[PDB]
């Protein structure tokens, strides 16, 4: 697995592949890993699948059950603080093999300028998070060579779509390298999947955008 | 006395809600539409409690929204346990009717209130709007127009009675609903509504300008 | 029966309040600010519950302590669980309000008190002041301008009533809370929340430099 | 029926303390001065609660030991918890108060007595005394120059607003205290001494008791 | 009426205190004197509490046998936990102080009984023997010299009162004890003393023959 | 009202004891003598507690036989804890005591019994019967003699009182208590805590044996 | 460690070495081992020094409490049993290295024949306890070497004298076979410590006794 | 991680590195390591992040609620209690490799000799704590090099400036023989934080003036390179 | 770590090291191991510095918690009492490394004769207590040294300052021979701490005279 994120003016955009391994064996090819949290905020999480998912629903259900309560949502630090808090939660189970780690993104509209609205947090297996400052992270068994081909890249982020293909290349090149990644499969159609936010909130990426962005990543690469 | 007890308890409780000011729900075009006399800058007597289900109430705010938390409570935790779609608008009102009528049977002092939860189709079923009244002894109702709930009721309600509306529009409704509350300003009431062309939430406040507007 | 329990319950709270010291909270340009007669030097009535949220009572001391207390353990448990800029004014009165409600139902006695929770924009930010007012029975209430607490009110409501205006500098409210208080310094207990303030808006102002303002 | 519940046992406890010997605590030059009336060759209602913080009790023994004894356990613990300089008197009347508070209301008798809680400066600081009177309802008060409780007390205390003058010495305020006591192996004396590096509680017994008179 | 209830109360425990069979404990030369009229051979109104603290009751037995078995608990729980010298007449006094105060005030009834702790010196010590006295409503003294309790006490009080001397002997002090009682045999009194002369456990019974003779 | 309560609790009970049937216990020169007016063939108004201590009682039988139970419980644990000599009939009679002191005191209904606990000597040991009588607010008292329980008792007492002379048989003693009995075999339950016998004192005297005896 | 106890017509006598040790070291000189537990009663603990104080130390203190509370002493067979209680009790801890024994030696006041009213008990780990009928037991690390040497001296026990006398002799045999069992020490004057029972109760032996009975033994091998 | 504090005349300073390390990986490169605990205190944690983080946040909520709650500040040795507490509660989990070792400066406005007022104390695994009286501590993986560093340069300390440079100038140290210390990263800009703490409360040091004496350390270390073999 | 306690004619002295390690590396140059627990106590603790701190600190407020409470101090026996349940309770983490010994001294004001009241009383990691009888004892990795040294050094003890000279002296050799035992520092003037109890109560010994009779010590070897 790997997922991605990066920082655009004035939003965020994260993406992830859509491969399921039990140990060399691939067991899913379209697993969607990237959620909608709520309006603004955006979820990948990596490992083990059955508590990653938990991890994204019960968050999310935390985030709106806050906001239903209080009538207002909560900081963007306290998501943090709340993600950070089930991780911990989940220490034991991970040394036993249920290791779930997240990547957070989001457009904080209480943040002081638009243009640098837009947030990335990363989270080691103990809970511990980090507010990305160099405008891009990636967390999975391809994160490294994710991270290392958006250094190389980033350079080149000056938009949304640009950001875009970015974050798709980035994984393309996971891929690459992790069997446990899946690239873009043409075959079927199958593609990462990736959410954008910005000032209007976050929007699912639609299908046909990354694949056009896939087969031009694939043809510059042939 | 016990029943005689539990007559004065019941007058007790009816006279908090009398004293109370009103609060108004009704089925309209586009969803439930949810309007209170309320002047407070910052404490609410309507809430979202779910997807497609909304919460109205009259009485003493800290009892009220004690419910409201307790309903949101509910539904978060049964969605979350089944599925989204499992949570409807007649399982939190069963709900409040079996929670107000322990509190009216167990508690030191009933509570003061009188609670109106409201549903509205999912995105693109086509379904009536519900709406369910529940009081403070736990009895239960389901109107198929409009609820009236707080302080003198009857003439808000007969007023409402002769110019209500089916598939009434949102800005005719309401002020329908702000006349019948009359009856019996922007800076005076609180306003929402469940929004059945959301897709999802269907909760949103009707504030400031755009109530203004609607005022018009 | 059940209206002589809420009537008897209802008068001992009100009495306990009525003969007690007088406390009043008043919006001003620069904040908040809290004045109550206090002969002690020792035995506070006004205090800091969180960031920008102050707190006020007036009644039994001994219960009012208790509940402010327990507002303190309240927001500080919300902010570490939460964030801190997620604790408000509003969710404090909210709880003392259940608190109250509570206590006024199942306790042996209702708690002679009555309390006013007050929050301030953030540094920088730009917000309205929020005073909310809570009674022994749990009724809540946020007033625009200013609170009167303890003892008799009306006097001091009615002279407050008179002469407030918002925006008004700090030696006005200052000035004008005193009277308000008199018509009902070693001898006041003063604070504000002064919106100024970067973090932590509390601070008490003692000795000279209160005199100064008077 | 609250309202009549509360002026029973408000009586009751009044009551109590009408008929039991009178204790004064006045501030002194010296600190804090503790003089009660007291024959008992076993029994104190004067007592050390912590470094610099004494404790006074007029009314029914075994209810106000009991007391005494609480806020041992307290200070000592709060003390151990943090360090011993974060324990004050303004903390040991508040605990009295709450505690007080609850006997009063959900108790079956309220505890018929009247407490004084007291403290003096640390050894070498400078700061004035603090005297704290906490009664049977958990009330509060601090008194800036002197406490009376037990018995029949405007007598006493009457006499000790004339007879008050601030910095009297501990023989001075001491006959003071003793006079409105009226208004010595059958009186029990103490000081909490600011003239002392820790411990200020200290009894003034036998022969040193007459001298000072 | 809460007034009344505890003016009930007191009555209710002096009426059963009143209708008891008498106890005295009186200072001597050789340590402490316990005496109480008592019929039975084996129900007992006079017990050991510790090394040299003594009890003697008055009134329902049942209840301060009760008390008495406590008062053992806690005596050899503070010793165990500290050491032996650090258990006194004092602290016991204060403890059923304070527990027959709450029972007083807690408890369905009062106790119908009335407490005697007594304390001697250690041996080889030199201190003046302390008697307290408890009663059921958590009321304590210490009398300098003798302590009468059950039935009608002002009688033997004031018997008592003229007839004694300090430094008595043990055949005295008995004469005076009896001589009181009676003033308001063996196979009817209970004897006992807390003798400073033995060297850890003062308590010992005064019974048989031994008895006769001392009367 | 603690003094009116006390009078009917006790005033409850002394009654519920008054409508019973009558039980008999005293000293003789083998051992103790149980005899108790008894119809039914199943159920026992006397029984063994311990090795020397035995049991009896008067009034409503499933409140007695409860504090039967219970004493058996605590003699075979305080037994099995130290050792079987270490058990005796003071320490059965005191923990009735205070049992029954307790029950008069917080519970719903006070029981309506009166309990007799008896011990002889060990076997080949000398030693005077003992007997003890607790009462339904716990009040105890050992009688040197003889114990009666139940209905009418001073019709019962003197009879006995006058008819007693301890070291009497087994048979002359039988007598003297069915004939005190009668002042106020099918309708008999009778039983003795026999001195000779080595461990087990309690045995039963029934059928033709006893009727030998009458 | 060495303590010993014997039977004589009429009594009981115990008596105990004085050493401690921490492996090879000498940590004591001057233990006592041997305590009056009531005025019939002694005991003498061998093993882990903290746990045969606790022991003695509450195994008194639960006997006098007996005494009050009942008015009378426990039967010897419950106070056997009591001590095998808390034996019994320590059995998890003596498995970690908190092992003690005791050594139970009385004078039955209830016994029918006086002159054999003289009581030894000892105990097992598990608290298994059996009454010594042959007249004599020790425990503790030199407990064989004592026992040997008080099987060919005991025919000489014919009063409490010369059971003192043998009792002596057997902790010198244990000292001269079991370095952790310390001899007469005639520099520092240290000698072992012994209790006697007979019908007038539980009496310590005079040091000034001991040390004459140890003199002469050493004079005698001599 | 290094993380040092020292003594000035008035004064404490506490200053720490920014590297984050997954074994041989760095994982962060602007990790805030040393905290503003109340107006007079700052503490600064090395170990396990998620841990360290914690402690940090969990100390300062406590030392601010004991304040609103009894309306006056813990005294210093309160505040040291406080925090060994927290450090021992973290044993059991600390073995199991969730260790976080704090280091503690202040200022004590109660003290005696104001020029002397300053605090420094360290801690142990277990919370054993203890109150330095040589002026300098250091914690983490870089401290034993840090320490000697300032062994050698503490006599230059003579004010808060000098002091702050001394405290950079043992980071630096600390970081040229520590891969697990980040040493001032010119190309992105990122320097270690320091926290200044005297009579008048404590203090963020400006990045700008933590540049600067970084680059000057480091033109410095050029020149006499050159200048030796 | 050493610690030292002997007994002179009319009372004791108590004297520490300052040294503090963490394997091979010093970790502490002053630290303070000798404390006046109340007026007529001490108490030196050795091990786990962080539990030894713990125990002296509770342990004083215990004692003074009883006098408050009771109006009286406790019994020196019940002194000793409390301080072995103190360790006994430690000994689980003990085992796990939080090991903890004190070492107890004190002036009984009670006891009879009162050139015999000093106290000294060693402590087992079970709990187990000595009140030690040969005039002083010794505690910590270097104890074995100074007890030897003091061995032989102790009948010039006649008084307090002889006592605390050969307490000095036998630190000094601990140090010595003992890596983990500090020395007295010359170029520092840190020197060993020391605790002086008689009749008069417990009085800590100034800095100077223990830097005198170091000196001296030293030139004397010199």
């Amino acid at each position: 697995t790997t997922i991605v994120a990066l920082k655009y003016p004035g939003g965020v955009v994260m993406a992830g592949d859509r491969r399921s391994t039990q140990g060399n064996m691939i067991s899913g090819r379209d697993v969607r890993k990237v959620y909608i949290t709520d309006d603004y905020t955006a979820t990948g999480i990596a490992g083990t699948a059955a508590v990653a998912v938990e991890f994204a629903r019960l968050y999310a259900v935390e985030l709106e059950h806050y906001e239903k309560l209080e009538g207002v949502p909560l900081t963007f630090a306290g998501k943090i603080n709340r993600l950070a808090i089930m991780v911990r939660g989940n220490l034991a189970a991970a040394m036993q093999g249920l290791l779930a780690l997240p990547l957070l993104a989001g457009y904080d509209i209480h943040a002081s300028d638009p243009q640098s609205a837009g947030r990335i947090v990363s989270f080691d297996a103990a809970g511990g998070w980090n507010i990305e400052e160099e405008g891009y992270q990636a967390v999975g068994s391809g994160s490294l060579f994710a991270k290392s081909s958006m250094k190389k890249l980033y350079s080149q982020v000056t938009d949304g779509d640009s950001g875009l293909r970015v974050a798709v290349e980035a994984l393309y090149d996971a891929a690459d390298d992790d069997s446990a990644t899946g690239g873009p499969d043409l075959v079927r159609g199958i593609f990462p999947t990736a959410v954008i936010i910005d000032a209007d909130g976050a929007v699912d990426v639609p299908e046909s955008r990354i694949a056009e962005l896939a087969r031009a990543i694939i043809e510059s690469r042939s | 006395s016990p029943e005689q007890a539990m007559r004065e308890r019941s007058e007790l409780a009816r006279k908090g809600i009398a004293r109370a000011k009103s609060v108004v729900a009704l089925a309209y075009a586009g969803g439930v539409l949810f309007v209170a006399e309320n002047p407070s800058r910052s404490l609410q007597k309507i809430s979202e409690l779910y997807d497609r289900v909304g919460f109205a109430a009259a009485g003493k705010f800290n009892e009220f929204d004690n419910l409201r938390r307790g309903g949101i409570q509910f539904a978060d935790t049964r969605g979350y346990a089944y599925d989204r779609r499992d949570v409807t608008g007649r399982q939190l009102a069963n709900v409040y009717a079996q929670t107000l009528g322990t509190i009216f049977t167990e508690q030191a002092k009933p509570y003061e209130v009188e609670l109106c939860v409201a549903e509205v189709a999912h995105y693109g079923e086509t379904k009536r709007p519900e709406l369910y009244r529940i009081t403070y002894d736990g009895s239960i109702a389901d109107e198929p127009h409009f609820v009236v709930m707080g302080g003198t009721t009857e003439p808000i309600a007969n007023a409402l009675k002769e110019s209500y509306a089916e598939n009434a529009s949102l800005t005719d409704a309401l002020r329908i609903a702000v006349a019948a509350l009359r009856a019996g300003g922007v800076a005076s009431l609180e306003v929402a509504v469940l929004d059945a062309n959301r897709p999802r939430r269907a909760f949103r406040r009707i504030t400031g300008s755009a109530l203004q507007a609607l005022l018009v």
